[PDB]
RNA sequence: UUUAUCAUUGAACUAUAAUUGUUCAUUGAAGUCAUUGAUGCAAACUCCUUGGUCACACACACAUACGGCGCGGAAGGCGUG
């Protein structure tokens, strides 16, 4: 619930931990107290908030502590939040399957014909971003395709779909990982449960990335933002951005090419 | 008013008169008096938050 | 235009009338007259400013007569660049309206009268 | 039909319903390129040989290239046909060039081209197909008008379907000055930017400041990817 | 229908001007927006504020031209206490 209680007209020598200790473990439990001081002077204006995780602890504090002694005057310990027209917009939860999670970054192919590989799978969906693995499950005609990117994911669902591979139309969708899979089935024999788990983030702001960027290949980097920074290598690690990448990727190319034309690769 | 007119219009249908108790139109005015006043006084302030961090914001 | 203004009237007697004051270029001003002094600086109630341009000018020599109007709503115009004055349209309320509303004024001031005297004590 | 200019000229003026009438306040400018002159000096005194000089003008460049010529082409008060007959022989001439070095006929054109062009007109047209607008024009004033990939009759019955609805008016007097300077000044900006790409490193981004602003910042980034990598190997771990 | 800046010079120039006129440009002082602008002309449609939206009747009067001989309201003139 998070109950907010606004403690006003303190004395100067009250700091936060003399509220954290006056709010807190008084039959109850805050989870924080934040006195608000002076933006250039420390010192605190008489005023703090205090939220706890239960609102009838908070309502209990704050009926308890509602003219008690705190540094010699008075707590006023009363409420914060909790007719106009305008309200914030509320809104419930999908419940965190694999399709609303806006995170979940690999897409679940199907449809296939039992024929494709491993590295002929992984140059379908090369171009369309950085990848992380390619492997398929044995016998059941699908596979798993996780990139880095989400933006990746849409552009390699809204191009490769009604894509037929080896004479078979392809099937897209989304998917969990493979060991999120596993305990789904393990939920799933005994039916008690079978909650899933959200992908984890990228732990942003990131300035040096930029999306949907390729590299497959000293570095003098001056890190200006009209070139690329660092990358995702190409399985897996952290690689700054180099000026020879298209050269690079150029001789890689009529290097697959001329290994192509012979059959030393079928991808 | 002219007699067709009455024959038309006492034909058609008879609509139904909504009324309301002394303190609910008192309350429903009230509001929508508070309403009122705090559309007059609100303006739109998108623009001043939302190019807060720019470099002529000063 | 049929109004019949009244035939022993002053300017106590012409307020809150629909006046069409004249001044020397003719910027004729059209409004309610709410208030004069010794100097003929009148207050002007919806006013409207009506001209002739100098094109018109020559078709009004000796039809239609094309006047620019612009309008300047509440405003107070001095007495000096006018002209003359006249009573162009009747106001809304009638003279004994008039005569009930003065007297629920004078009501109304003497009340606030007794209830400064009551404040007093 | 045919792929002679005279003989859609005069089906133009045949069956247009009395298309003698010029528009008035009518204006239009095609700027248009040229690797040589000499071969130009040619088709334009023909062009102004048939067509007056108060109807059509010509302004040069300045020469500050030395190779690529800028040559304004400005009819004026002109009428359905000659608005027709002009775009089509330089339409054809600007691009013989390329294609028929060998045919020299300046008034004979092949059916082996299509005609494909760009020219501007003012910006008060009232409307109320192979000829459309632009969207994210670069001039302020001046509207750009596309024709693509068309025969000689496609595109004389285009030309004219698009004069036939829409009406011009009020033009300003000096503004072909106008549309020359905010040209000259658009195109040496972009001619400014192209010199701008040699000197993108250390050369005017003050470098010497802009690594040490910017050197814990890529390394804190760097350790959060080596952290959501990881973190995703942890995730997709069975174990 | 009518207008949308001047001056010095360069390559020609009509030329009594502070090269006025014609094509192109460097520079110098302010530099209304408006050209879908401004003026004149002309028609149609729509919407706003006002009323006695009143009492009887859907009726054969008048050269002294019109029975002003109902209940009022709005504006005004004349006369009396």
């Amino acid at each position: 619930n998070n109950c907010s209680i606004f403690v006003g007209d303190l004395a100067p020598n009250v700091t936060e931990s003399q509220l954290f200790e006056l709010f807190i473990n008084r039959y109850a439990s805050t989870s924080h107290a934040k006195i608000v001081h002076d933006q250039v002077t420390g010192m605190s204006k008489g005023y703090g908030f205090v939220k706890f995780t239960n609102s009838d602890e908070q309502q209990l504090a704050l009926s308890e502590m509602q003219g008690v002694f705190l540094n010699g005057r008075a707590i006023k310990v009363g409420p914060t939040s909790g007719m106009s027209q305008f309200i914030y917009p509320v809104q419930q939860q999908p419940s965190l399957n694999h399709f609303t999670d806006p995170n979940n970054t690999t897409v679940f192919i199907g449809g296939l014909s039992s024929l494709v590989t491993e590295d002929e799978l992984r140059a379908y969906f090369q171009p369309f971003g950085t990848i992380v693995y390619v492997k398929i499950p044995v016998g059941k005609c699908c596979g798993f395709v996780q990139y880095v990117d989400r933006l990746s994911a849409e552009a390699a669902i809204a191009g490769m779909q009604g894509f037929p591979i080896a004479n078979s139309r392809v099937r897209l969708s989304w998917g969990r990982s493979a060991k999120q899979t596993a305990l789904l089935q393990q939920a799933m024999l005994s039916n008690s449960l079978q909650v899933q788990q959200q992908q984890p983030g990228l732990q942003q702001p990131n300035y040096g990335y930029i999306p949907s960027s390729t590299c497959e290949a000293n570095v003098s980097s001056t890190m200006l933002p009209g070139c690329q920074i660092l990358n995702y290598s190409n399985p897996q690690q952290v690689i700054m951005q180099g000026s020879e990448a298209v050269v690079n990727s150029t001789n890689a190319m009529l290097n697959r090419l001329e290994q192509g034309s012979n059959g030393f690769m079928f991808a | 008013r002219g007699r067709k007119e009455r024959e038309n219009s006492s034909q058609n249908e008879t609509l139904k008169v909504t009324c309301l108790s002394n303190k609910e139109k008192r309350h429903i005015m009230h509001v929508k008096k508070m309403n009122q006043k705090e559309l007059a006084q609100t303006s739109i302030d998108t623009l001043k938050l939302l190019y807060d961090g720019s470099p002529g914001y000063s | 235009s049929k109004i019949q203004v009244a035939h022993s009237s002053r300017l106590a007697n012409l307020i809150d009338y629909k006046l069409r004051v004249l001044t020397q270029d003719g910027r004729v001003y059209i409004g309610q007259l709410m208030a004069f002094d010794k100097h003929m600086n009148l207050v002007l109630n919806e006013c409207i400013e009506e001209r002739v341009p100098k094109t018109q000018l020559d078709k009004l020599r000796p039809l239609n007569i094309k006047v620019e109007k612009r309008v300047l709503g509440l405003t107070i115009l001095r007495g000096e660049q006018i002209l003359s004055t006249v009573v162009e349209d009747k106001p809304l309320l009638s003279k004994k309206e008039r005569l009930v509303r003065d007297k629920k004024e004078k009501k109304q001031a003497q009340k606030q009268t007794k209830l400064r005297k009551e404040k007093e004590k | 039909q045919s792929f002679d200019i005279w003989k859609n000229l005069d089906r133009i003026r045949s069956t247009k319903k009395n298309a003698g009438q010029f528009i008035k306040g009518s204006l239009l400018i095609l700027p248009m390129r040229t690797e040589d002159k000499q071969q130009f000096d040619e088709c334009m005194d023909e062009l102004h040989k048939y067509i007056s000089k108060d109807i059509l003008r010509c302004y040069p460049q300045k020469e500050q290239k030395d190779e690529g010529m800028l040559f304004y082409i400005v009819l004026k008060d002109f009428n359905i046909l000659d608005s027709c007959f002009v775009l089509s022989v330089l339409l054809a001439f600007q691009k013989r060039l390329w294609m028929a070095p060998s045919e020299k006929s300046y008034f004979r054109v092949p059916k082996n081209i299509n005609l494909t062009g760009s020219f501007y007109l003012p910006k008060n047209i009232e409307t109320g197909s192979s000829i459309v607008e632009v969207g994210f024009n670069v001039v302020p004033d001046f509207q750009q008008f596309q024709v693509k990939a068309c025969h000689v009759s496609k595109f004389m019955n285009e030309l004219s379907n698009f004069f036939s609805q829409v009406e011009f008016g009020k033009c300003e007097a000096n503004v072909i000055n106008y549309f020359k300077r905010e040209y000259n000044r658009t195109y040496s900006q972009i001619s400014l930017a192209l010199y701008e790409l040699p000197l993108i490193g250390d050369g005017l981004f003050d470098i010497k400041s802009y690594i040490s602003k910017t050197r814990p910042i890529i390394e804190t980034s760097k350790a959060q990817m080596i952290k959501h990598i990881s973190e995703m190997k942890a995730y997709n771990e069975i174990s």
